[PDB]
């Protein structure tokens, strides 16, 4: 069985440039190496075939090029409707098997996350449950970790986090973390905190409220 | 014209099986390779294997060998895909798609398959309103979190629409079989409270439709 | 297969009358370079046999097994003089050759 490592699994850049995709085949291929685009919610269409044969309908800023085990797709003067992911497979022998994936997206200036934390609202409270949520929104780049802390503490259970797409508007990305607790636990503690850890920071922003104190 | 329609999307619970189909047109399933490929949310394209249907040889990837059986009825043009003994792990949108070595490569749309115990559950709005502390800044940032439905979709908008800049609906996220889902939108201080701020949040399945406005809460006055 | 053996096959049974790299002449049969993917009949420059032209088959490692084995079988007609390959083995070795050397 043949490996695909494909790099980078992300890319920034802009409409204009050019860039380069690798693929790395675990073995020798002989050139039996296709790559496939994918636009956000659609079905992955063929883009190069055999290593350098551009695929029908694919416009020439395109183009492919390797053999043995080292090939290459090249996007020349990036447009912007080639903002998507790209993958490629080798066909030399089964499995069949297709790189990790290469997620292209639109470079901008870094910015810190906006931290805004909530308490459990009442009417949660009231059916029992009680859910802390902190959004850390228009951030970049895409990379981003929270932690949550109980009394100072960190908690892994319960935690769900949830990230959009990069941003239509300003090419930022945001992320919702969700703490969820019974009402009953939620009683038993007073400090509650989401820190967050960006690149564009060693300092983590954190955010907290006490649950006793107003 | 050459077409490869997909079964509709399927919720089947774990344990069970299923099975999915692929129907060409335009084209002989015979004259290529017909593939079945899965990608689970925001993740890569992972090939499960494929049929030659002229000669009913299979090939499949090892680490779904025990999981899926590609088969192809050549006398109805159609390939399909099962799935045995199902796992959350095996959510995910489904592809075939028929091509081998040249130019000829068409896929089709794709299957979404929601492997599940939940039954269709609606969901709870709660409102997400700042702290005294959190009002005193240029903008302000308000939300809901949408809690325990089943299945997806589930809609969201502010304003009925008119709030439509500065919003942050996140991908629902599917724990312990029920969903999380929740939106964020940030607005000037000089808007809210003193103008009112809405999430309508509708959930098809149960026939939901819920209007919550956002009030100011312990804790977070000015109005 | 083993793409070893089959060059050795090659080399001993297909050479007279093939060639298998890029640019490489035709001889009394196709160049086969390219073959993985392509229709029967379509080397450029090559005159076929309208039995070859038509068979409407593409050249991959099933159609290559059952044409290899028998090739007058597989295609009536046709002006390659060539008994077959008879071991399955032998057949897929030399095949696996084949993709390597008419793609690089
Ligand atoms: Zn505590």
């Amino acid at each position: 069985d043949i490996q695909m490592t494909q790099s980078p699994a992300s890319l920034s850049a802009s409409v204009g440039e050019t860039v380069t995709i690798t693929c790395r085949a675990s073995g020798n291929i002989h050139n039996y190496l296709a790559w496939y685009q994918q636009k956000q919610g659609k079905s992955p269409q063929l883009l190069v075939y055999n290593a350098k044969t551009l695929a029908d309908g694919v416009p020439s800023r395109f183009s492919g090029s390797g053999s043995g085990t080292q090939y290459s797709l090249k996007i020349n003067s990036l447009q912007p409707e080639d903002f998507g992911s790209y993958y490629c497979q080798h066909f030399w022998s089964t499995p069949w098997t297709f790189g990790g994936g290469t997620k292209l997206e639109i470079k901008r200036a870094d910015a810190a996350p906006t931290v805004s934390i909530f308490p459990p609202s009442s009417e949660q409270l009231t059916s029992g449950g009680a859910s802390v949520v902190c959004f850390l929104n228009n951030f970049y780049p895409k990379d981003i970790n929270v932690k949550w802390k109980i009394d100072g503490s960190e908690r892994q259970n319960g935690v769900l986090n949830s990230w959009t797409d990069q941003d239509s508007k300003d090419s930022t990305y945001s992320m919702s973390s969700t703490l969820t607790l019974t009402k009953d636990e939620y009683e038993r503690h007073n400090s509650y905190t989401c820190e967050a850890t960006h690149k564009t920071s060693t300092s983590p922003i954190v955010k907290s409220f006490n649950r006793n104190e107003c | 014209e050459v077409q490869l329609q997909q079964s509709g999307a399927e919720l089947v619970k774990p344990g069970a099986s299923v099975k999915l189909s692929c129907t060409a047109s335009g084209f002989n399933i015979k004259d290529t390779y017909m593939h079945w490929v899965k990608q689970r949310p925001e993740k890569g394209l992972e090939w499960i294997g494929r049929i030659d249907p002229a000669s009913g040889n299979t090939k499949y990837d090892p680490k779904f060998q025990d999981k899926a059986t590609i088969t192809a009825d050549t006398s109805s043009n159609t390939a399909y895909l099962q799935l045995s003994s199902l796992t959350s792990e095996d959510t995910a949108v489904y592809y075939c798609a028929g091509y081998d070595y040249g130019n000829f490569d068409y896929w089709g749309q794709g299957t979404t398959l929601t492997v599940s115990s939940a039954e269709t559950t609606p969901p709870s709005v709660y409102p997400l309103a700042p702290g005294t502390a959190a009002l005193k800044s240029s903008m302000v940032t308000l939300g809901c979190l949408v809690k325990g439905y089943f299945p997806e979709p589930v809609t969201v908008t502010w304003n009925s629409g008119s709030l439509s800049s500065g919003v942050h609906t996140f991908p629902a996220v599917l724990q312990s079989d029920l969903y999380t889902l929740t939106s964020s939108v940030t607005v000037p201080s000089s808007t809210w409270p003193s103008q009112t701020v809405t999430c309508n949040v509708a959930h098809p399945a149960s026939s939901t439709k819920v209007d919550k406005k956002i009030v100011p809460r312990n804790c977070g006055g000015d109005c | 297969g083993d793409v070893e053996k089959g060059k050795k096959i090659f080399v001993q049974k297909c050479a007279q009358c093939h060639t298998v790299e890029k640019g490489g002449k035709h001889k009394t049969g196709p160049n086969l370079h390219g073959l993985f993917g392509r229709k029967t009949g379509q080397a450029p420059g090559f005159t076929y046999t309208d039995a070859n032209k038509n068979k409407g088959i593409t050249w991959k490692e099933e159609t290559l097994m059952e044409y290899l084995e028998n090739p007058k079988k597989y295609i009536p007609g046709t002006k390659m003089i060539f008994a077959g390959i008879k071991k399955k083995t032998e057949r897929e070795d030399l095949i696996a050759y084949l993709k390597k050397a008419t793609n690089e």
